[PDB]
Parts: C-alpha cells; structure tokens; sequence
C-alpha cells in the first residue's frame, strides 16, 4: 500500500459555558431500524463512524428517509462559530475567459477529512433496538458529518491547504473550489490541459482522495445560481414574465425578483412602480390592483425581456468603462463594458428615502455604488461616462457646502442631461426689490398668516388654515417669489427654509417646496439673506403675520 | 522576550468586523507584505476555527513609494481591556517645535500573549469573492493596537533613558506607533538632533505648535455700512451672544428699522458705534469657564469654506471651544474635496494628540457613502479616529469665515 498523507485536523470547541447535545431519540419502525443498521455497518466498515460504549452521555437523533440523516441542529446551536466559507457570491462578469475549463468531482473527499478527536464524542448517536429489548447501537463520527455546522469550512480549508502547492507550482492554470467540485481553467493546449488535470488527480490521490475516472456530469452551458455560463459569454437563466389577469402580492414579489435579477444584464429594467405597490402591505395573499404607470413600466420590461441578451467575460488588458443614464423618478441605469456594444454587466440605482433631493446628488451616489461594485468584481475603479457637463460639475462641487468627489469621468451627450436648475447669488443685488418675508401660525387652531413687505412699499398678507410655522415661512418666501421681478432680494428669519434651500433641491415631497423651486427656475437672480427673528430688525415684521 | 497576559473586557467577545473591498494593487501589496511577515514569524496562517476579523488595507506614507500595511484596530481597541496611566505632557504643546517618528517596527520584536493572538485575525480579501480570503493572525505586538505601546512602555523607557538623561529640555511623548519629540532648538539643530535620536534608536514631519494659537471672533471695520452688512453683523453678534454673555445688538438692530433696500448705505448712530465697540472689547476676552475633562469625548467640527479653505473647532460642550483653527494648506488636492478633507482630519487629529493625548470624534460635512468610498485612498496616518456625518448645512459656516 502506498502511504496516504494524513490530513491535519482542525481543533474545534463548543460555545463557552455550553455543553454537548443530549436529545432523546425518536422510536423507529423495525424496517427503518434494519436499514440504519445496514447503512451504519457499511459506514463503520469504511471508517466514517465507530462504536462507543455507555460512558458517552451525548446523543443526537437519527432518521431514515434507505438514507441515514442525522439532525445536528442542537449540536449546531452548541458548536463554536467558524470563519465563513464565503464572503459573497462571485459574479460571472468577473470571470476571465479560458480555452479549457474542467470539472472534477471531489465529493468522496467529504467523508475522508477527519474530525478533531476531542470533539467526536459530541457527535454520538443511537440506533434503537428491535422492540427495544436490547440496548441500541451507539456510534460516533470520525469525519465531518453532513449537516454539522463546521463541515463546509473545515472541508474548504483542508482542500485549500492540499491544493496550495499544486497551484503554486502551476501558475499557468487556475483552480477554484466550489462545494464538492473543483474547477480548473487554462489557456494551454487541450492535451496539456488534460495532462495537468491528470496531474491534479494524482496530487489529490496522494492524500487518498479519489476523483472519478468517469466523465463528469456537469458540462456546457453551466447552470449555476440562476446563471448560464458559456465558453465565451454568460447570461441569466431565462427570465419569463407571466401573463396574469390579476396580480397578488407574491406574484408582484416574484416579478420584482425576476426584474431585479434580470437587471444585471438586461439594460433599462425599471422596478419603481411594481415595488411601490408593495409599500406598507405586509400581506402575502392580498390582491393589489395595478396602476397604469405599473402597466407602462411592465410593458417596457416585457419589451426589453423579449429576446436574450448576454454579457462578456473580463479582459484585464482592456480598460473598464461605466456609462450612466437618468430614467426619472429617482431611477438610474448603467452599463459596465470594455468594448462598445458588448457589456460586461448592467444595473440600476434607485434614490434613497428623503424629503428633498436633486439629480447631481443621485448621480454621485450612483457613481459611488458602481465604484464599490466594480472594486468587488474586478478590483479596480472604471472610467465613467456621465450625462453631465464638466462646467456643471465644477460649479456644483465648487459651490456645494459638502465635500464631494467623483473619480475620473468624461461627458457623454445622452439626454436627459443632469443640470443645475437655479443658483443663488453670493451678494445682494443692486437695483432689485428687497422682500422682507415672514409667516406664523397658531399651534391650537392651526390658523396662520404669510406675507412680505418690500422697500418699494409693496405688501401682502395671506391668511391660511390648517398650517404650521414652517409651512407659513415657506409660503411667505413663495409669495415673495410670485410677486417679484426677474431679480429679487429675499430676507427671512426662517432657519428651516434656509436649511432646505441651502441643500439645493430640484424635487421634494412637499408640494410647497416644489412650487418654490419652480419659481426659482424662472428667476434670473435670487439673493436669499437670513436674519435673527424677534431682534427688532425693521422690515422683518413678526407682528404683521401674528394678527 | 516574555509575554504579558492580556485579556478583553468582561462580557465582550472578540472583534468580528467585515473586510471592505480592496483594489487589486492593494491586495497584491498586502500579499507581498504578509508573505514577508510570515517569513519573519510576525504573523501566521490560521484555520476556520478563528471567527474573529479586523479590517486591513494598504497605504503609502509621505515621501515614499513603498506600500505599507494599515490595520483598523478600532473595534479591538475599544474591546481591549483598559491598560494603566501616565499623565499627559502639558508642556508638549507649549514647545516651539515637535517631530513625529514612526517607531512601529520595534513592536515587532516583542511576542504577543498566546491566548490573545486569535483576536488579531485579519483577512486579505480576494477579487470577486472566489475564496474566503487569506487569513492571518499576529504573533508579536501589532501596529495600531492600543496594547502595543502599553506593553512596550517599559522597554521604550529603557531605550530612551540615556537620551532623556542627556537632554532634560526635550519633551518626549508616545501615542500608538508614533513618538513626538518637542524642543526649542533651530530647525537645523532640530534635524541633526532627530537624526541623533533615530540612530540612537537604530542601534537598539516638521510641526510647530508655537506658530499655532486660538482664533477669536472678529467683526468688520467699515466706513460705510449697507443694510446687508448690518444684518450680517447682527446675525453674527446674535450667534456670538451664545458664547459671550454681554453681547448686545439692540442699538445695531435699531438702524435696521424700516424696509430698506439691502444695498442701501446706512450711517451708524453714536449708540450703534458704542455698542459695536463694547462688543469688540467683549470679543477680545477669552471664553468664560472653559475647561478640559479627560472623562468626556472630544468633538471636532469641520466646515468647508471653499477655495481650499477649511475651518474647524474642537470642543466638549457646545459654545465652549477648546481649540479653533483654519486649515488652508494646498498639497496636491486642488481638484479633490475628499482628499482635502482627509488631510484636514489627519492634521486635526495630530493636533488633538499633541494637546490632549487622545483623538476626537469628527462631524464630517460629507455624505457617508462618498467618505466611506474614498477616505482610505488618502489616509497616511497609523491611527484612525471616529467620525459621524452631518447632512444638514449648518448656518454658522460663514460665522467662522
Ligand atoms: C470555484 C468556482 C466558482 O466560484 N465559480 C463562480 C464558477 C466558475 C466557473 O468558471 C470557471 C472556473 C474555473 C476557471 C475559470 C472559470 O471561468 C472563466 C470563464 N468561463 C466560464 C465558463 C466556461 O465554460 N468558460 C470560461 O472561459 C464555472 C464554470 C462554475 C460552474 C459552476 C457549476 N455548475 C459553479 C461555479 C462556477
């Protein structure tokens, strides 16, 4: 016999202060008992388990579905935490094309990785006796049991340690571990590739591990995690939007799942309305009627999802490019590619929840998201193509009160273009009328007043019902914008309105803010000045609106 | 040569912090560095039985093209038991000049306590999540951990004993991997003395706090005032009245009576001039009842003033500033707001280390996603402070300009 190299065991403990499992075994039928006796006899003959005595006080139930299945949920609750087997799911667009990709089944190695001997006593289990007239057969596992908390991570680390020198001494190939399968890609000739595959089978066999001489069952195109992987391209598994006379909540969640999923390669997917219908429902069986906007959006989706679209694999010798387009209602879409018309992937970004916003902030956020995704998938920031003029961005970031930055980018003339809709002056305007505004409300009756007095004698006070202080302050500024010329100075004491306007929004939840914005767009020059209230600043008349 | 037992605070488990994504070049640099460190026994590979993690990235310090390995030990530092202390040298800020030295290599000569090593685990990530990453743990005192200067303190005293006995006029302070050396000599004599101390440490950043002072509130001096000038003056004085008690604005607000054009020149009455002069005199005095409390956090606020100018205030209680300043330095960041902000945060943190011996918590005028996306690209210090994000534009910005 050729001496098999031993696999180093991983020291495993239980959670602090906890003890091993002690669960009562379910009574089983005579047929099931016989089945488990045969199966456990074979497994003991192979060395996966070993018979133990009555000193072991731990027990884990056993079942037959025959097939033996051990329910380790209690021992899992009592087992220590392990480092994850994965920190994420690889994305197909990050894979690099290979001339040959081979699949090797290392499933037989799963029961060949030994378990820490001091921990084996916690895996004890009992087979009941026929009519329970004898003591049940007591076993404990000698290898990683399927279903135990620590089996995938220990198996993966053991396989990585075994594969490390082979991967080091063969840099012209790529070895990847996934579950109980190894994937080996290379650009060598098919003969050399199959040769080094045989070399890998031998190196693995030096630890006693067996790869099947039988041709593996997996073959192109690979179907994996909702993906299709082809020798030269990738895509998502076929996305079919069903025809429904009426739609329920689970149908809309299935549809938003299929659309969010299809959005990674199909450009232009929109999910705003369909996901908006699910707002504050929390009822899986509730039937929700579909708005007309959801019908336009869904029709556009069915038009985009008509024929298949594919993505290409990553080529590190070419540049990485990401182009963004605005879609409206806070929706943005983007394509990441290296050659024109051949996308690596696509995606979308929806604006965060907020009371006020503008397009430049949303474009910035989208660029940050694409940057993070790109660094995850490809390890580098892509060059951006953005629908915003250079001068627009420079004015924005030079005048913005916050620090902001976008990585290397260039302008692409693809409407709609992100633009600045208004810009407030830095100094008071000579020759323009000065509008002193104020508003006030009664906290109990919700009655208020909003108005202005100007340097030319112009005045206005409007009474309001069902209003607040903030509403009357905004309403005062709005009245000043309504009744003034193209150039106007505005004086307020409202820290609230100044806080809103200095955030520079072009869209808002409040229709009053939107009206103020629409007035600001029509003006040529607007200077907004703040003063402290109740300080006896003439013109600023708090008593005019408190009557 | 002998390990000191180290533990965690009662009831606290080790750190389990997600590793953020890194560019390919930083990953390669970390692979090189960590390979060398593993050859030198400073770190060792670990198995899946270690569930703890601390983020790691790579930087490039000043005047150097070699990559450096930076570990974000913030979570471990707050989860590590309190080590005890030395009173802060109050004369370090008063000295004319201070030089900062990186003494982090020395820490690698002292082994780390066995049972504690598992809490220093870190992960070199893989591109596109193909592997769960290359996992390491430290065998010696790691740079960035608060226990390293506390454990090395005796050895550092033994090494610096001859130099401190030779120059009693030089103040020496230690914070994390940094050694601050303050004196009053000439720049050339200071540089030769720094070379003397570095060769003294070998066989075993110009900073001038005297050119730094606290910044008072100033009011404009004009011959003709417009309605807008007076409105801004009244606003600034009303804001300053929260800090200084006797600030009075009624005589200046008296001039704003009537609905006048903003650009209209208004002459000052005698009462207004007198009120303004009294306000100047009040503003010339320091703030009443301003003290430091070592048991409280330090809060640093930064305002972007435009044209590469930034203002900052360090305080513990509102309107009780312990420090104020204006960073307008331009160093290869003329087109990058985030780089300017990050350099400003590093300078303010350095000043706070010199003054109080600990780092402040920042309020950054930036969106969370932008800062968290880009701040590690411009970080050059070995420590990392805590920060939060302000999303509403503060009105007081121009009152610090
Ligand atoms: C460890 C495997 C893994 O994590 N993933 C995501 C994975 C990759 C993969 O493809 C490759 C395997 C090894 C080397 C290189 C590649 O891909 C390069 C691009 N490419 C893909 C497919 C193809 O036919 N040619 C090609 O050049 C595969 C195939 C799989 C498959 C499955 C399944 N079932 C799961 C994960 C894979």
């Amino acid at each position: 016999m050729v001496p098999i190299s031993p696999i180093e065991t991983v020291p495993v403990k239980l959670k602090p202060g906890m003890d091993g499992p002690k669960v009562k075994q379910w009574p089983l039928t005579e047929e099931k008992i016989k089945a488990l006796v045969e199966i456990c006899t074979e497994m003991e003959k192979e060395g996966k388990i070993s018979k133990i005595g009555p000193e072991n006080p731990y027990n884990t139930p056993v079942f037959a579905i025959w097939r033996k299945l051990v329910d380790f949920r209690e021992l899992n609750k009592r087992t220590q935490d392990f480092w994850e087997v994965q920190l994420g799911i690889p994305h197909p667009a990050g894979l690099k094309k290979k001339k040959s990709v081979t699949v090797l089944d290392v499933g037989d190695a799963y029961f060949s990785v030994p378990l820490d001997e001091d921990f084996r006593k916690y895996t004890a289990f009992t087979i009941p006796s026929i009519n329970n007239e004898t003591p049940g057969i007591r076993y404990q596992y000698n290898v990683l049991p399927q279903g135990w908390k620590g089996s995938p991570a220990i198996f993966q680390s053991s396989m990585t340690k075994i594969l490390e020198p082979f991967a080091a001494q063969n840099p012209d190939i790529v070895i990847c571990q996934y579950m109980d399968d190894l994937y080996v890609g290379s650009d060598l000739e098919i003969g050399q590739h199959r040769t080094k595959i045989e070399e890998l089978r031998q190196h693995l066999l030096r630890w006693g591990l067996t790869t099947p001489d039988k041709k593996h069952q997996k073959e192109p195109p690979f179907l994996w995690m909702g993906y299709e992987l082809h020798p030269d391209k990738w895509t998502v598994q076929p996305i079919v939007l069903p025809e429904k006379d009426s739609w329920t909540v689970n149908d809309i969640q299935k549809l938003v799942g299929k659309l969010n999923w299809a959005s990674q390669i199909y450009p232009g997917i929109k999910v705003r309305q369909l996901s908006k219908l699910l707002r504050g429902t929390k009822a899986l069986t509730e039937v929700i009627p579909l708005t007309e906007e959801a019908e336009l959006e869904l029709a556009e989706n069915r038009e985009i999802l008509k024929e298949p679209v594919h993505g290409v694999y990553y080529d590190p010798s070419k540049d990485l490019i990401a182009e963004i387009q605005k879609q409206g209602q806070g929706q943005w879409t983007y394509q990441i590619y290296q050659e024109p018309f051949k996308n690596l992937k696509t995606g979308k970004y929806a604006r965060m929840r907020g009371a006020h916003t503008n397009d430049v902030k949303q474009l910035t956020e989208a660029v940050q998201k694409i940057t993070t995704e790109s660094i995850v998938i490809w390890g580098k920031t892509p060059k951006f193509k953005l629908p915003i003029q250079k001068e627009t961005w420079e004015t924005w970031w030079t005048e913005y009160w916050q620090a902001t930055w976008i990585p290397e980018w260039e302008f692409v003339n693809t409407p709609p273009l992100v633009k600045l809709w208004y810009q407030l002056e830095k100094e008071p305007i000579v020759g323009a009328e000065t509008f002193y505004v104020d508003g006030a409300a009664n906290r109990e009756t919700k009655l208020g007043k909003a108005g202005y007095v100007t340097n030319k004698g112009r005045q206005k006070v409007v009474p309001l019902t069902n209003t607040t202080n903030q509403k009357t302050e905004l309403q005062a500024i709005y009245l000043a914008l309504q009744d003034s010329g193209l150039e106007v100075n505005i004086v307020t004491d409202s820290q609230y309105a100044l806080g809103i306007i200095q955030a520079q929004p072009d869209k808002s939840e409040s229709e009053l803010v939107n009206q103020i914005i629409e007035q600001l767009i029509k003006k040529e020059k607007v200077y907004l000045a703040w003063v402290p209230a109740h300080k006896g600043i003439g013109g600023n008349e708090q008593v005019d609106k408190l009557v | 040569i002998e390990t000191v037992p180290v533990k965690l605070k009662p009831g606290m488990d080790g750190p389990k912090v997600k590793q953020w994504p890194l560019t390919e070049e930083k990953i390669k640099a970390l692979v090189e560095i960590c390979t060398e460190m593993e050859k030198e026994g400073k770190i060792s590979k670990i198995g899946p039985e270690n569930p703890y993690n601390t983020p790691v990235f790579a930087i490039k310090k000043k005047d150097s093209t070699k990559w450096r390995k930076l570990v974000d030990f913030r979570e471990l530092n707050k989860r590590t038991q309190d080590f005890w202390g030395i009173p802060h040298p109050a004369g370090l800020k008063k000295k004319k000049s201070v030089t900062v030295l990186d003494v982090g290599d020395a820490y690698f000569s002292v082994p780390l306590d066995e049972d504690f090593r598992k809490y220093t685990a870190f992960t070199i990530p893989s591109i596109n999540n193909e592997t769960p990453g290359i996992r390491y743990q430290y065998n010696v005192l790691p740079q960035g951990w608060k226990g390293s200067p506390a454990i090395f303190q005796s050895s550092m005293t033994k090494i610096l004993e001859p130099f401190k006995k030779q120059n009693p006029d030089i103040v020496i302070y230690q914070y994390m991997d940094d050694l601050y050396v303050g004196s009053d000599l000439e720049i050339g004599q200071h540089r030769t003395k720094i070379e003397e101390l570095r060769q003294h440490l070998l066989r075993w950043y110009e900073l001038h706090p005297d050119k730094w002072t606290v910044q008072p509130i100033v009011l404009p001096e004009k011959d003709s005032w417009t309605v807008n000038d007076i409105q801004k003056l009244v606003g600034k004085l009303n804001w300053a009245s929260q800090i200084y008690p006797g600030i009075k604005v009624r005589q200046l607000s008296k001039l704003l009576r009537g609905t006048k054009a903003l650009t209209e020149v208004i002459p000052l009455t005698e009462e207004a001039e007198l009120e303004l002069a009294e306000n100047r005199e009040i503003l010339k005095e320091p703030v009443h009842g301003v003290y430091y409390d070592p048991s409280k956090d330090l809060i640093a606020e930064i305002q972007k003033q435009g044209q590469g100018q930034w203002t900052y205030q360090i305080y513990q209680e509102p309107f009780k500033n312990l420090k104020t300043g204006k960073y307008a330095r331009m160093r290869g960041a003329h087109t990058n707001d985030v780089k300017q902000l990050t350099e400003a945060v590093q300078k303010i943190t350095t000043e706070s280390i010199v003054i109080w011996g600990k780092t402040p918590k920042f309020k950054l005028p930036i969106q969370k996603e932008t800062w968290e996306t880009w701040w590690t690209e411009y970080w050059q210090a070995t420590w990392i402070p805590e920060w939060e994000f302000v999303n509403t534009p503060p009105l007081v910005k121009l009152w610090y300009q």
